[PDB]
């Protein structure tokens, strides 16, 4: 047994980084004494069914395969963790639209940095993702990040894809925001008339008190749009991925 | 030092640690508490609980142990007393881990196989709980933003505000009691 | 996970039942003292905290029974979520 | 191994078993009461509760020093709850360790609830005063301190406050 | 579970007993001098903070010594709640 | 010595390589928008290292399989900073020419993006006061049009596919 | 066991010396001046340790040759606080009075120094809204306004003579 | 106590007397330009905030050694009592 | 004793180096500008640790085979403050050259703060006049406080003036 | 500190200085459609806002290079006074 860890920590530093920002293995909602274990034992189970491929390798690269591994297994954590990434979007743009966080939109020293309906919908649709086979997609995601470029290969990996991720971040969350934040901006302007038509009143405060609750009330009536994106996400990651490489 | 060291978290990966481990780090950051039930007392609370869990698995798992012989310090003799040794914490890992989960590190089963298996079924598992306990202090925590914002006040934050509620809450709900009750009756029948 | 949807838009109904009542007030009673600062000019963006406040105190001093009841008979029923599988 | 094995789970039986949970989540809480976030030093405060609760456990400590403790058992059955302790069910210790952090956990969060609350209610009245003033965009956290600190200096602060939660287990 | 919600039922009741005094005091400057607001041409939203600023002076200034001791009158009763079990 | 090495790493990467372009470049973006969470504070610091990463990738596989590093430092470095330092070259006289370099060509390329935010922004105030009234807050109207038409636009893709090129040839 | 020797020393530099002094009023200060980030709070850590240290110096060189560490704490603990951990003086009774103690009157010389700057963000605060404007933050504007506050006061240096007198003579 | 509320007492005075000055002047030269909101066509919301931004500045800017020189002086006041005992 | 140095490694960097004096002051500068978040905190440790151990490699350089340390403790130590201390050894040179350090950064730290402020209020005053109230000036005063920042030779004439306090 | 009684002092004249100009101009400018809304009939804070805003801007665009020759070098002399002590 030496060459049975040289395997070990070339998968470890693969997914260690798709613990790290996957909101639902850290949020700090783990301790760091599960963190190493857990992912000693995913590992030892990667490696024991065969899911790797020999690169036969030593002499220079024992830190040379480190950061190999975190610029591929960032890739499959960024791709894999996606949704979860809107979610935590369409909180925040739903709760800086009524007025949450906008006590830090401000002067961000004394308020609100991570708020309080992003983590509510951060953890719920981690559960509906995490029920409708969750690990299963996750660790198959892993074995077909090893048909690619398993530990040993050069991952000449193409550019312009994880460019347009961030604007795929920032798409799929307004669009999936609208039903919530066009109404919030109807009422809001309907106020705005209303503070036209009587030119004495206090518009901002007025505003606040109907704005945070029509959009908790939106939120609630809407029973469709919570799940149904994570059949387009499956089958998004399988053809992504496969075609960022 | 790493063996010497995190043997035991490695041995207490996979136990039933990680079942309370994460739901008592999960309802510390549902309270809006960010630190101050100390980490390193609730993974003490979480590991003590744990191991009374295990107990009756541990001794009787150290008399296969100590009857023997099982000449050992090999590779093939651990991987034999791994089913014809132990015969009852691997009962133990089938009963939790899922049929769909448990499958995916193979290539009638083994014990090294399982460990991560049931190390990411209760992950699993004990999200799903913390996310049920989450889920009355988000109502306390909404609607204490929504009539603080509805009465003027933007500027302050709530996480002040709502930690006296969000614990008249608890500890009039019997809190840590009846918690960990109904989460340590699943496997202690 | 029906399990998961009927708890969270029981979540997303206790909200709304619970700040329909004290928001309701605050915004009526805001909205009805603009509307006073209107015909009989009293043009100040001041006033309505002075009287918001108490109308946020009082439904909700009246109405903290029921703010435990249902929502500690909701904190059980979750209770049994975790007793169950 | 034992050298190391013996001494990485210690912290936590420590921090489980003995009386540091009913200070540690007391102090750090008083804390976050005043609005400090980080000031007292959390290195700082799981020092004071560290050696606190070492001055509790010491006469259990040097007499177990020389069915080994059996005076740590008999102080297990103090603090814990009666009708938990038949939960985790003579008697014996490690079916005792978990009842008792459980109860300490409770209690250390009713008499956090407790004292969290008196400061609540000034910072309550600080935010009131300082929008019906008009002064609705500047955070009260700069001003309420203040008031939050001399609120507990005048109480005389952790003096009194670590005998009134040292009285329960010395008497 | 009683003590706890009378010490709760007592801390609403000094938040309201607390910001009656000032906020009310605020509250009646400011709409009495909206009426000097009134058919008196005054129309800037600049003098009551003036005026306002001073009364939650002298309502606080005057009136923060039992600001004082009701305050640590409560804080010697929990201290009491926590010298028991 | 491998504990400063690990270290030290968070302290090279974020300081010598073009972490600080990338990192100044998307959080200034997010900023100018008013919404500073939704693209998460872990999200753009995870772009922003894959796409430092994948800059540093030819130059740490010709290094490590130095020299190769100072070309690249020498090339995206003030020439008229550099000079003060030195008072060729060395490494270590260059790192911070090099960061303060980035810094400075990143407040510049960010400036030169951040204001068609704030003009529309003055667009959306203006004409919030153009039709009467003028005592509701316009950030709140102006953030979600500073939204759909910043997503519309093609936003961060039209931003990052040239902010690499300066440093790629993609 | 040298790992208990050493794994507890942090504890006993942080609950049994003076560095709560320091460690409570300056990284105080951060707060009291607005910005609760500027001094990098590690750095304030590293100048409140190497501070006690200085004090701790006589006793530190002195120990390695054990009545000479508690007559120091016996110099600045209550004197009735001392005798309810009490039932002379022993070992393992004062740490906590003296912890408590130097808590106590931390924040005590803490509310001293934190008064003067409330003031100032009121006044900037109330000359901001008499200035017709609501919606700015005076956190901004406060923080100029309470540096040259301070650094006209000779700030950290008249502070740190004032706080470290109380221990050496 | 006693160090502990003359030190709060002048607190509340500093306040109240540096707010006394600035608050007063801008409120003063507000309400002088509107007295030309009487038969003068001067209705507007806009105009006093370009003549109330010099006062605020004039009575500061002309002001800020006594605005120093007492507020210095009260900080080497504290200074004493953190000296002494 | 391997583990009892790196414990008290980043003391000694940000109490004992020039750590300090650039530590507080860029992070001061990303709070003087407005912009509180972006250049992202770790970075600016990293910015300041390699510039403080340019400034440190004659030192370590020396060091490794201390009295030049002492003479760099000696120099950048005021006169009316390394008295106190003093009523040679090396722990009575460490806390008065880091409170210093930390007066002298906060008055350079001071010296650029106030140039921002003023633009910062010149901005709210021309947004007043200019009839609206409830606009934050916040968003609208940052780019004019960075493009104040730019033609400033941005960070080169002020790490310049910092550094050559240290280079002679 | 005497040095900082010089920079600080020339920071409140900058604030008189540098905006005296352009909130001056509103001032006058919208004044002057202020004294348009005199007897002659333009009752609006409609278009005397958007004359303001061109009314500033005139002076903001033209007027700017006397904000760099002078704003710059009073930055100049802070990068010149920190490289002393």
């Amino acid at each position: 047994i030496h060459v049975f860890l040289i395997l070990l920590n070339g998968v470890f530093f693969r997914l260690a980084p798709l613990f790290f920002f996957l909101p639902f293995l850290n949020n700090g909602i783990i301790s760091p004494s599960i963190r190493i274990p857990v992912i000693f034992l995913v590992a030892s189970g990667l490696i024991t069914s065969g899911k790797v491929d020999i690169g036969s390798s030593v002499f220079e690269h024992v830190y040379f395969l480190m950061f190999k591994e975190i610029i591929v297994g960032l890739l499959l954590s960024f791709c894999l963790s996606l949704p979860f990434w809107i979610f935590h979007a369409v909180g925040s743009i739903i709760d800086n639209q009524r007025g949450a966080t906008l006590s830090s939109s401000i002067d961000p020293a004394n308020g609100v940095d991570t708020s309080e309906l992003a983590k509510f919908f951060n953890l719920f649709s981690a559960v509906v993702f995490l029920y409708s086979g969750g690990m299963v997609f996750i660790l198959e995601s892993i074995q077909l990040s090893y048909n690619i470029c398993p530990l040993f290969s050069q991952c000449s990996f193409r550019i312009s894809n994880i460019l347009t991720f961030l604007t795929l971040l920032a798409s799929q969350a307004v669009i999936l925001a609208s039903p919530v934040m066009i109404v919030l901006l109807l009422s809001e302007v309907l106020l705005g008339v209303l503070s036209r038509f009587a030119p004495q009143m206090n518009a901002f405060s007025v505003s606040l008190t109907i704005k945070s609750l029509l959009a908790i009330f939106i939120i609630f009536i809407c029973s469709s749009t919570i799940y149904f994106s994570k059949v387009q996400f499956f089958l998004g990651e399988h053809k992504f991925f496969t075609n960022l490489f | 030092l790493s063996f010497f060291t995190l043997l035991p978290f490695l041995v207490a990966a996979g136990t039933c640690y990680i079942k309370f481990s994460i739901v008592f780090v999960m309802v510390r950051n549902a309270l809006g508490l960010q630190q101050v039930p100390s980490n390193m007392t609730l993974n003490g609370i979480a590991l003590i609980m744990a191991l009374f869990v295990m107990k009756p698995i541990i001794e009787a798992g150290y008399e296969n142990y100590l009857n023997g012989p099982q000449k050992f310090d090999t590779i093939s003799d651990i991987v034999r007393f791994s089913d014809s040794g132990l015969m009852e914490y691997k009962q133990y890992l089938k009963k939790h881990t899922d049929l769909e989960l448990a499958r995916f590190f193979q290539r009638d089963y083994s014990l090294f196989s399982l460990l991560p298996a049931y190390a990411l079924s209760e992950i699993k598992d004990a999200f799903k709980i913390g996310f049920y306990l989450y889920l009355p202090f988000v109502v306390v925590d909404l609607v204490i933003s929504s009539i603080l914002l509805a009465l003027g006040m933007m500027m302050m934050s709530p996480i002040t505000i709502s930690v006296p509620i969000k614990l008249v809450l608890f500890v009039a709900l019997d809190g840590w009691g009846i918690l960990s009750k109904a989460l340590i009756e699943q496997y202690i029948n | 996970m029906s399990d998961i949807v009927y708890m969270g838009n029981k979540a997303l109904y206790l909200i709304l039942i619970f700040s329909l009542w004290p928001v309701g007030i605050a915004t009526v009673i805001g909205l009805s003292i603009g509307l006073l600062q209107t015909v009989t000019q009293l043009q100040e963006q001041t006033l309505p905290f002075g009287i918001k406040l108490i109308g946020v105190s009082i439904s909700l001093l009246l109405l903290s029974g029921w703010y435990g009841e249902v929502l500690l008979s909701f904190c059980h029923e979750i209770m049994f979520l975790i007793k169950s599988g």
